[PDB]
């Protein structure tokens, strides 16, 4: 089978370089050029330019003129991209892709270029304050807040509670990220049993659980 | 640069029905060589892209024969004869006939189901976060249809747009919904300074504002 | 028409005291939205209502802690665990489920104090009333308690209630009793056709009836 | 702080119309609902609808429809109820509420309907029986009959004598008022002091004295 394995997450300084690898294996590499494509904000797709891996000749988008360099190993067919002169503009997934046979893309690789330092989230539980509805169902919260890196993993009841849940996507505060949570039950498991948020934050080797607690 | 213009942007679909999508190229992508080079791709969410389709109508290794692609010279369209739950996502067409080689904005299929209006649920800030000089007011507008909705903050009757933070989900792979979370974060001085928050919703499935609402002493 | 049935009609409480009003729906009182929209307010006199208590068991903004609300179905119950004087005054439920929203007669909650037998006394026409053709007879019963009490008329033996109009004043706020006025209302020739004029009340305190009587040939 | 006023007291003809407002404070008055209530006599409340600030819907009381009309202005957050083709029975209190987290009420607005023209009061002196048992503490009074409209003052002996006084509400009788009040002195004050209970009537600017003596007449 063919594959294009991308190196993993990488998290830089404004300022620095990076190198991004593209290892192919499944054919004959030496042979089909690679391209590389940026994704910024999940949505808009954005070519690069390509390289011819024997030659060494590389065709790029004007944009991109000096702040990408394409080059390639023969040896263990593997192509490089280096991204120079690191911006915030620069954050984003990066994919390569040969054209053999039609297309085939690499897994993409993220890049995320700030000057934060790693921060442990503050974890604050969210119950319903002054009338929140005596009635049928009830909605709880858990604010994962002012966080870095990405990512964080956030489970209720040590994953018990799996129905119910809305875990929404992290933004982007003051350099640090914010997220939030809910999980809505029957009122008649809360309050009568405990429901906990819990969050773990790789990173900072973090691990904090959070009852949700009336009033 | 060669444009490339994709409609429509969202398209809602019935699994099982036949779909059409467009592409449309500001100038010709026909190449010297007597070959026209446009592809589709298909992106799911946290996946990378994979071809469907190259060189107009050529389908890529794997693809089911479902998929057919169509056109010439600057208009080209891709369809789905029989739509299924793995051909969700978002499909975006590709010229690689001339430098630069661009891509259109992309198409995103959702499925189509019966309008829901949120349930909205608002939250006062934590006594624990209020004793770091921090105070958050988040507001939870879950499962409705469709995804357009107007969510405004008012404190004291007064519209406040500075400080909010919105994230939202993805259609829900069990009912099809939506689900939002807007987030206004003060000062802990900010927020004594005023009583009445509300979280005001303005969706298609309601014809005055839903709201939730709290005062600052209770 | 759900019909609000409020028990009992007026309570004396002692300051300190732990009492339980009954609200009571001659339906069911649940609404699509899975609730009983029920609400407990209370009003002081020359005061407009005040919100204590809405959806059976939430207590409104600024409400202390001794109020607390509980039912179902067709029966609710308001529950004050201490008294406070800022407690005295009417009781009203009210269900918000079916239109027309109705409210409960009302509940007064009053200070209990000892027995008190009323003052009465009775008064012919002024010389000045009867001048300008009109007799009114009037009869106070002053400063007694409990509340209840049953006054009758009787001209030349015979029991009259046409004409009379009587005028309450509320509990007094230094002694705590109550105290009424009864005026019998006669033409000038009409009271010259008769004799014998006589207030005649019943009440807690006495075995018999209380009576004050004048003869017009005196 | 949430806030609902109302506008001051009024005094109609039968069969006009008056507007009754009900300004908002505090909160986004197009996002909550505006309800009207009637107190008779200061006991029976009734709901008379509602109105939806946006979008103007209204749901009523089948007992007030045509009666009232509830309007909006969304620019001065300030809701009306016009009470239309007026009659005795519309006199009573109206409060306007909302249901904004709980609810929150207005001041209440009170509303007078009679055909009545401004009337002084006749006040007469209400002396015991000759002597009612003679000794001890002795209840006099002042009856104030025929007057229009409310309120009247009644003092005795200038506001000197305050204690052991009752004035009791007035009631309506022929579209007119009257109200009584009673004082309670030592038999051993009256009837060698003099009493007397001074009345005025501020709509008339009527002024009255009248000492209470003895034998009943
Ligand atoms: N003339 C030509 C241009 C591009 C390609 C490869 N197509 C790609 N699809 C999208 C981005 C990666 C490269 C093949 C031939
Ligand atoms: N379903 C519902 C009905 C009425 C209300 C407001 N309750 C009121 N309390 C008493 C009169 C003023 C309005 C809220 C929700």
């Amino acid at each position: 089978e063919i594959q294009l394995q991308q190196s993993g997450p990488e998290l830089v300084k404004p300022g620095a370089s990076v190198k991004v690898s593209c290892k192919a294996s499944g054919y004959s590499f030496i042979d089909y050029n690679i391209h590389w494509v940026k994704q910024s904000h999940g949505k808009s797709l954005e070519w690069i330019g390509y390289i011819v891996p024997y030659s060494g000749g590389t065709t790029f988008n004007q944009k991109f003129k000096g702040k990408a360099t394409l080059t390639v190993d023969k040896s263990s067919s593997t192509a490089f991209m280096h991204l120079n002169s690191l911006t915030f503009e620069d954050s984003a997934v990066y994919y390569c892709a040969n054209d053999y046979d039609g297309v085939y893309w690499g897994q993409g690789t993220t890049l995320t270029v700030s000057s934060a330092k790693t921060t442990p989230p503050s974890v604050y539980p969210l119950a319903p304050g002054s009338a929140a509805q005596t009635n049928s169902m009830v909605t709880l919260g858990c604010l994962v807040k002012g966080y870095f890196p990405e990512p964080v993993t956030v489970t209720w009841n040590s994953g018990s509670l799996s129905s119910g849940v809305h875990t929404f996507p992290a933004v982007l505060q003051s350099d640090l990220y914010t997220l939030s949570s809910s999980v809505t039950v029957p009122s008649s498991t809360w309050p009568s049993e405990t429901v906990t948020c819990n969050v773990a934050h790789p990173a900072s080797s973090t691990k904090v659980d959070k009852k949700i607690v009336p009033r | 640069d060669v444009l490339m213009t994709q409609t429509p942007l969202s398209l809602p679909v019935s699994l099982g029905d036949q779909v059409s999508i467009s592409c449309r190229s500001s100038q010709s992508i026909f190449h010297s060589d007597g070959k026209t080079y446009l592809e589709w791709h298909l992106q799911k969410p946290g996946q990378s892209p994979k071809l469907l389709i190259y060189k107009v109508s050529k389908r890529f290794s794997g693809v089911p024969d479902r998929f057919s692609g169509s056109g010439s010279g600057t208009d080209f369209t891709l369809k789905i004869s029989r739509v299924e739950a793995e051909d969700l996502g978002v499909y975006y067409c590709f010229q690689g006939s001339h430098v630069p080689y661009t891509f259109g904005g992309g198409t995103k299929l959702e499925i189509k189901r019966a309008d829901a209006a949120p349930t909205v649920s608002i939250f006062p800030p934590s006594s624990e976060q209020l004793t770091s000089g921090g105070a958050s007011v988040v507001c939870f507008l879950n499962n409705f249809y469709p995804k357009d909705i107007n969510v405004k903050w008012k404190i004291d009757g007064s519209e406040r747009q500075n400080g909010v933070l919105n994230s939202w989900t993805d259609q829900d792979s069990k009912d099809s919904t939506y689900s939002m979370s807007s987030t206004l974060t003060l000062t802990k001085d900010e927020y004594e300074r005023h009583n009445s928050y509300t979280c005001e919703a303005t969706h298609k499935t309601s014809t005055s504002p839903i709201v939730k609402s709290f005062n600052r002493n209770a």
